[PDB]
RNA sequence: CGCGGGGUGGAGCAGCCUGGUAGCUCGUCGGGCUCAUAACCCGAAGGUCGUCGGUUCAAAUCCGGCCCCCGCAACCA
RNA sequence: AAAAUGUAAA
RNA sequence: UGGUCAGCAUGGCCCUUACGGCCUGGGCGACACACGUGCUACAAUGCCCACUACAAAGCGAUGCCACCCGGCAACGGGGAGCUAAUCGCAAAAAGGUGGGCCCAGUUCGGAUUGGGGUCUGCAACCCGACCCCAUGAAGCCGGAAUCGCUAGUAAUCGCGGAUCAGC
RNA sequence: ACGCGUUAAGCGCGCCGCCUGGGGAGUACGGCCGCAAGGCUGAAACUCAAAGGAAUUGACGGGGGCCCGCACAAGCGGUGGAGCAUGUGGUUUAAUUCGAAGCAACGCGAAGAACCUUACCAGGCCUUGACAUGCUAGGGAACCCGGGUGAAAGCCUGGGGUGCCCCGCGAGGGGAGCCCUAGCACAGGUGCUGCAUGGCCGUCGUCAGCUCGUGCCGUGAGGUGUUGGGUUAAGUCCCGCAACGAGCGCA
């Protein structure tokens, strides 16, 4: 049972997947999903950078995270997050699917 | 919770305030006339059917 | 490879790694994500602790 | 949906109330609450005989309660029996005199809630659905009327996209007040959901 | 190190000469129009001015040390 | 003369 | 693929000392913000004051409560008349008439607040509504933009029921 | 099909040219021509389940004609600006219950949130329960009543009783409700799903339209009627009319 980061500190990136506008729209959706884990709890989270979204949210994002527990309560999701919604960017009223990428960046010696 | 609260209005629990008017068919705490003991919609549908005596389409 | 799958026009979650199709979407998309965060860190008993118990 | 209710359209115009009585203030409530409850067993029990229409009235306390049906041989029981254990069960939560004078319904093809109940459980029990709308409006048209109409909403045959479908023929002017129209409605519980059936027999001007 | 020019709201530029004197464009946040986004229309937000001494009453401005951007040199006969 | 654009599921 | 499974109904899925059931505090009323609907004003075609006139509707024996008197008062105790074209809520307000202001953040404006009171309802910290003192705030007519209405209609006045112990 | 139609796209014979799914691509390699720019000849790998022609019905048009609505114009007051009330976003929180989303969500469901309403939070209690069917099983009766106990819920625990049924003289048959329990399926859920549905309503919209029958026209989808001239608030009539009637509509 050997490891340092069982419960460490981390950065967190989010990028545009498919869905295009509902790529940046859903990436901003999960932004507030993580942003509300912050100061509804304790955490101090700056955005390090974030390229904008034309119809809302951001395509590229990245957030420097504070408070211990970003690697005991956030570690287990460096992958994809497909979503199936009726996007607020529809011509008619049909259902679509989207997806996004996430990246839990730990803490190199600095 | 919506069934327990059905009977709770009927039997006056503890005071002369906690006896809110329910409807008799649907059971809604809103729009409940004390004339019919009926919600606006139980009142609606039973009005058109003829089942509410003497009531007909208003117009002036 | 999709870690989790959501669905507001259905109300659901599904983390393709546990079995965790167990869902609530609404007050999880709100951010209260300690619902899915727990069984997945509880999925480390059959993982690493089961690696160090006999083999 | 948006369309008008045809019966409410003719209360004191072409069709009289299903229940009728004058009533004092705080008495009206539980006086109607009885009316409705009174039909509780009436809607329940008599359906098996094709419950055409209830017709409650209340004099000085006394409540006469005439009930129409397609074939009353059901309503009577073994002589004076089911018709008696009607009044027995009646006044046992009524408390008012339950003097019922059971009516009759000449032609069940010209009563709409009769055509409704039948078509409805024709799909409950599962049948050809459109045919039973066409046959219905058929032997009801020639069966006494000048015009007739009936509809089915919800899952016809049980498709996921719930269609509506209907049949109709002859001058059926819901806009025109002078028209006698029977609004026949019938719910229809099925394995896959709940079907809506509205009926429209037009019996003539007046 | 030698000389030359530069460093000011987020980006790019004025402002220094003649001190007290902070503007132009973009963008940014708030609002409008719009089905919506840009456009466009209405408002506001934003720099102790490289860095330090110091001159004066007082420094974006004058002066000097150091950090940095850039330009020519450091001739090797 | 004015005046752009609408990603991807029946 | 408008709205509603949260009015009710309803096919399917899930909970089963618990997603079901009871109480009690608390909550839907939180406050750097933003928006929609409205209210009341910025006044002199006005605000204040007493006399004073004139509508319909609509509601009331779970109540509507005259009139006496207490009270600045809200209201309070007393008490009459009604199954109500009987009597009650009821002074309709804009209005007419006398007076008073005197171009000012004012006698316009009534926000906000401190202590002091009545009424409901077990109950008034969150949390009500009315009352008295006092406090007397933004607002001197509205950026870009934007709404209704063609006649008893716009505009502007009071009254009224339903929800309801109260609001 | 459009349209062709003695100027054939008709009926025939003769001769040449050319086509053989779309892209790739009139490109590449070769060959010939050119001063060049380039022309002629002219493939394939790969790739798609189409590419297409005419015609129909719609929708759209910064096309046309004729109409209409407070649509603008013409006038009258108005929020946006202030302070307050109310509803949402948002944020916050222990929870800040849910739904409503341009027109058609935002004084909306709410025609009454202090607890109640109450579906949320928070902590003390319910386990066939506040709730209606019904099964055995221990069986008290009704229970006014009472303390204990607590914020209340609750859980403890007394003092109690002379019912009805049996006629058994009978100090005791069970039956009876209900009280009660533990205890047989049960309940119950405002938990998700309007993108599984009924019903109900908003909405284009009081808009003047939309269809059916038979006939004829077109191989057909379809057309006609329902178009046109006139009139109307209007598919309201009128005259005409390969149409004649009819239903749902305005009436
Ligand atoms: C390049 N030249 C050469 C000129 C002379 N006659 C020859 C020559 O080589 N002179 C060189 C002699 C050395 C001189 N030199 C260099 C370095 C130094 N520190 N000092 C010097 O004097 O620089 C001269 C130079 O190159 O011009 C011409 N174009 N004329
Ligand atoms: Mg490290
Ligand atoms: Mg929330
Ligand atoms: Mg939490
Ligand atoms: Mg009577
Ligand atoms: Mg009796
Ligand atoms: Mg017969
Ligand atoms: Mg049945
Ligand atoms: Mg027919
Ligand atoms: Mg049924
Ligand atoms: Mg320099
Ligand atoms: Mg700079
Ligand atoms: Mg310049
Ligand atoms: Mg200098
Ligand atoms: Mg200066
Ligand atoms: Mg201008
Ligand atoms: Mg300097
Ligand atoms: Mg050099
Ligand atoms: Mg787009
Ligand atoms: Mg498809
Ligand atoms: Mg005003
Ligand atoms: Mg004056
Ligand atoms: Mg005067
Ligand atoms: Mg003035
Ligand atoms: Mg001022
Ligand atoms: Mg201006
Ligand atoms: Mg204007
Ligand atoms: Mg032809
Ligand atoms: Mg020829
Ligand atoms: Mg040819
Ligand atoms: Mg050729
Ligand atoms: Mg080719
Ligand atoms: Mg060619
Ligand atoms: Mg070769
Ligand atoms: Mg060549
Ligand atoms: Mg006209
Ligand atoms: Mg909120
Ligand atoms: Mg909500
Ligand atoms: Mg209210
Ligand atoms: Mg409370
Ligand atoms: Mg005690
Ligand atoms: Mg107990
Ligand atoms: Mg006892
Ligand atoms: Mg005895
Ligand atoms: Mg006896
Ligand atoms: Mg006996
Ligand atoms: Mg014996
Ligand atoms: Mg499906
Ligand atoms: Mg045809
Ligand atoms: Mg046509
Ligand atoms: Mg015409
Ligand atoms: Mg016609």
């Amino acid at each position: 049972p050997k490891d340092p980061d069982d419960e460490r500190n981390a950065f967190l990136e989010v990028r545009a997947g498919t869905g295009g506008d509902e790529a940046a729209l859903f990436a901003g959706d999960l932004f507030r999903m993580y942003s509300r884990y912050a100061e509804a709890r304790r955490w101090r989270v700056e955005i390090m950078s974030a390229s904008e979204g034309e119809h809302g949210g951001y395509k590229e994002i990245i957030a420097k995270i504070s408070g211990d527990g970003v690697y005991g309560r956030l570690k287990f999701e460096s992958g994809g997050h497909r979503v199936q919604r009726v996007p607020a960017t529809e011509s008619q009223g049909r259902i679509h699917t989207s997806a996004c990428t996430v990246a839990v960046m730990p803490e190199l010696p600095d | 919770a919506r069934k327990a609260l059905i009977e709770k209005a009927k039997r006056t629990p503890k005071f002369k305030v906690r006896a809110y008017t329910r409807c008799v068919r649907c059971g809604r705490a809103r729009s409940v006339y004390r004339f019919f003991g009926l919600c606006r919609i139980c009142l609606r549908e039973l009005a058109h059917k003829g089942q509410l005596p003497g009531v007909r389409k208003a117009s002036w | 490879d999709r870690n989790r799958t959501y669905n507001f026009p259905q109300g659901r979650v599904t983390d393709h790694r546990i079995n965790l199709t167990l869902y609530r979407l609404d007050e999880v998309m709100e951010g209260k994500l300690d619902m899915l965060i727990e069984p997945i860190i509880q999925e480390h008993q059959a993982d690493q602790l089961a690696a160090l118990s006999e083999q | 949906g948006n369309k008008i209710h045809p019966i409410g359209f003719r209360l004191g115009i072409t069709r009289d109330w299903e229940s009728r009585w004058y009533a004092g203030k705080k008495q009206y409530r539980h006086l109607l609450l009885e009316d409705q409850r009174i039909r509780g067993l009436l809607e329940k029990e008599l359906y098996s005989a094709g419950l055409a229409r209830v017709d409650i009235e209340r004099a000085a306390d006394n409540v006469a309660v005439t009930v129409h049906v397609a074939k009353p041989g059901v309503v009577i029981g073994r002589g004076g029996e089911r018709i008696r254990v009607l009044r027995e069960e009646l006044a046992k939560l009524t408390g008012k005199n339950v003097a019922l004078n059971v009516q009759e319904v000449q032609n069940p093809n010209l009563s709409a809630p009769l055509v409704a109940q039948r078509v409805a459980e024709q799909i409950e029990r599962r049948f050809a659905v459109r045919r039973a709308i066409k046959q219905a409006v058929q032997r009801v048209m020639e069966s006494g009327a000048k015009g007739a109409k009936v509809i089915v909403s919800g899952r016809i045959g049980g498709a996921e996209q719930a269609r509506t479908e209907w049949a109709a023929q002859g001058r059926v002017p819901l806009h025109t007040l002078r028209a006698n129209i029977d609004y026949g409605f019938a719910l229809a519980r099925t394995t896959y959901g709940v079907l809506g059936v509205k009926a429209y027999i037009f019996l003539g001007e007046v």
